[PDB]
């Protein structure tokens, strides 16, 4: 199989730099060009980078030029993407990719890094949980969710029953609070039954705080 | 189906200005006319814009030596005939002229070939052992006539006299190690999928 | 330089209806053009490398074609995993040049949104504040209209609606909005309910519950 996994980008003040780095799992990392692209949060798609595989061939884009600085070690399996002096425009997801023997030109892509050039500072998620409703129905009316109140830099991730509960799991990038705070909140709905028969709990993990915070989702359950 | 309307002129009418709504050259019946008139010359006009590049707007032909076609690597300022509206044939310029960003040669009054068959030579791939064997593909090679023997680059010290120290690279579009691929903008030869 | 223009950018059409897009080039760029097709919140996937080449894996309806200025992706019946953002990036005489995007949503039968309404946990009254959350899920279209009569009084604006995308499962969408207040807020109103009039129900139905909240 064939999978890129990217680690680094987050919370970068003005100016200054940042390191990005691809892992290639499975293919012979020595026998493909490699490359970066990226998006901005609401605009397309956009060529960064190509690279040689043994180097002697390093482009870049003229609107990146002076400033990115990319390499690349094959006996590791890794490649590199430094970028120095960052400008406000650079706030977006740069995605690794292969190009191929130059043919079917970036046969795989991976997931990609959000990149945020804010001048503010990461703030630490709060959990809430949003209750189900503890007057039950039966034959499959019901809903739970997760309440992720004053995250910030974006990205936060969503695991219900630790990536058992898949299916009816909604989730949707959030918008700022008055006072420049995002608040994500997950929902999912569940059988009326396994509403009272399984402990339904969400796992969520916020990368740039470091904060991994592990709520379970209980009916009110008034009168203890 | 040479319908009578689209904007480009086919065989049969003489002018097609359009629909009555777009028809703006008064030279042209509208192509919404009646079919004695359809798409035809309109009566005491010389001519029409949508003939050719050799027409004035009061349907008059241009004079002769008025420019029609511009200057190219190989073809000379196209002058109009006076007599017909469209751009006469342009003379070609003359043999072997630096064509194609230099990579190729006027041939034919076209843009063909190589600059090998300009020194005389003839064109051929190269190809190396190891490393960078990608960038000699978009690199001009050259070698003598029906000795394949003889292939190497332009810009060394065989060919020296010829190109002297002229690393000539291929032009994105033209293909490269034997057909197999394209050479790229980044020239870097590529093609032939898979 | 080379110019490249995505016709159309925005489209919506119903299961199996044959859909055509077109790349519109400045210059005859090469056939070295591959399109794309991207999820949100995932990373894109090729459907067609070079001019009508499909791609191993990728579903074989689609059919690309085109020469010189103008090249044309053509899914021969749409489905309802075909919504995405469609891109054409072109070769050999690119610089990886990527189209503007035509996005593709789905039509289907309106459905009946399952509406919950959810009141805030105690550790947030804690802090200060609370936020109660009004839920509309697997619903067409996007039509939708949310209230917040907190002690019958019809005051709006706390509220800020956020909307999913198109479940390509189902083709049906979700939304949610979020009433932020402070304790005092709380204590201000006494029943609190979410009001959703979604075309598809007959009667605005509305979910409502006590402060007590039990
Ligand atoms: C001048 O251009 C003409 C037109 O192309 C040349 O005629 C042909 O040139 C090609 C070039 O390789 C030859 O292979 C052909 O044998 C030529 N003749 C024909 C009938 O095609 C001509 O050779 C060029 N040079 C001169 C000195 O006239």
């Amino acid at each position: 199989q064939v999978q890129l996994v990217e680690s680094g980008g987050g919370l970068v003040k003005p100016g200054g730099s940042l390191r990005l780095s691809c892992a290639a799992s499975g293919f012979t990392f020595s026998d493909y060009y490699m490359s970066w692209i990226r998006q901005a949060p609401g605009k397309g798609l956009e060529w960064v980078s190509y690279i040689s595989s043994s180097g002697s061939t390093i482009y870049y884009a003229d609107s990146v030029k002076g400033r990115f600085t990319i390499s690349r070690d094959n006996a590791k399996n890794s490649l590199y993407l430094q970028m120095n002096s960052l400008r406000a425009e650079d706030t977006a997801v740069y995605y690794c990719a292969r190009d191929f023997y130059d043919s079917k030109i970036f046969d795989y892509w991976g997931q990609g890094t959000l990149v945020t050039v804010s001048s503010a500072s990461t703030k630490g998620p709060s959990v809430f949980p949003l209750a189900p409703s503890s007057k039950s129905t039966s034959g499959g009316t019901a809903a739970l969710g997760c309440l992720v109140k004053d995250y910030f830099p974006e990205p936060v991730t969503v695991s219900w029953n630790s990536g058992a509960l898949t299916s009816g799991v909604h989730t949707f990038p959030a918008v700022l609070q008055s006072s420049g705070l995002y608040s994500l909140s997950s929902v999912v709905t569940v059988p009326s039954s396994s509403l009272g028969t399984q402990t339904y709990i969400c796992n969520v993990n916020h990368k740039p705080s470091n904060t991994k915070v592990d709520k379970k989702v209980e009916p009110k359950s008034c009168d203890k | 189906q040479p319908i009578c309307g689209n904007g480009m002129v086919e065989q049969g009418e003489e002018c097609d200005c359009g629909y009555s709504d777009q028809c703006k050259d008064e030279c042209c019946y509208d192509a919404n006319q009646p079919e004695g008139k359809k798409c035809k010359l309109k009566p005491g006009k010389q001519c029409s814009p949508s003939q050719g590049p050799c027409c004035t707007a009061h349907c008059a032909f241009k004079s002769k030596t008025e420019k029609c076609r511009d200057d190219s690597d190989c073809a000379k300022e196209g002058i109009c005939n006076g007599i017909t509206a469209l751009c006469p044939a342009s003379d070609p310029k003359p043999n072997f002229t630096d064509c194609n960003r230099h990579t190729q040669v006027c041939i034919n009054g076209q843009c063909a070939g190589s600059i090998c068959e300009k020194h005389g030579l003839e064109e051929c791939t190269c190809a190396s052992s190891d490393g960078k064997d990608d960038k000699e593909l978009c690199h001009v090679c050259c070698m003598k006539k029906m000795e394949p023997s003889t292939c190497a680059s332009t810009g060394s010290v065989q060919w020296n006299k010829y190109f002297l120290g002229r690393t000539i690279t291929l032009q994105p579009g033209s293909p490269c190690n034997d057909f197999r691929g394209y050479c790229d903008v980044f020239m870097r030869c590529r093609a032939s999928g898979s | 330089d080379i110019q490249m223009t995505q016709s159309p950018s925005s489209l919506s059409a119903s299961v199996g209806d044959r859909v055509t897009i077109t790349c519109r080039a400045s210059q005859s760029i090469s056939s070295y053009l591959n399109w794309y097709q991207q999820k949100p919140g995932k990373a894109p996937k090729l459907l067609i490398y070079a001019a009508s080449s499909l791609q191993s894996g990728v579903p074989s309806r689609f059919s690309g074609s085109g020469s010189g200025t103008d090249f044309t992706l053509t899914i021969s019946s749409l489905q309802p995993e075909d919504v995405g953002v469609y891109y054409c990036m072109e070769g050999l005489k690119t610089p990886f040049t990527f189209g503007p995007g035509t996005k593709l949503e789905i039509k289907r039968t309106v459905a009946a949104p399952s509406v919950f309404i959810f009141p805030p946990s105690d550790e947030q009254l804690k802090s200060g504040t609370a936020s109660v959350v009004c839920l509309l899920n697997n619903f067409y279209p996007r039509e939708a209209k949310v209230q917040w009569k907190v002690d019958n009084a019809l005051q709006s604006g706390n509220s800020q609606e956020s909307v999913t995308e198109q479940d390509s499962k189902d083709s049906t969408y979700s939304l949610s909005s979020t009433l932020t207040l402070s304790k005092a807020d709380y204590e201000k109103h006494k029943v609190y309910a979410c009001e959703v009039t979604h075309q598809g129900l007959s009667s605005p139905v509305t979910k409502s519950f006590n402060r007590g909240e039990c």
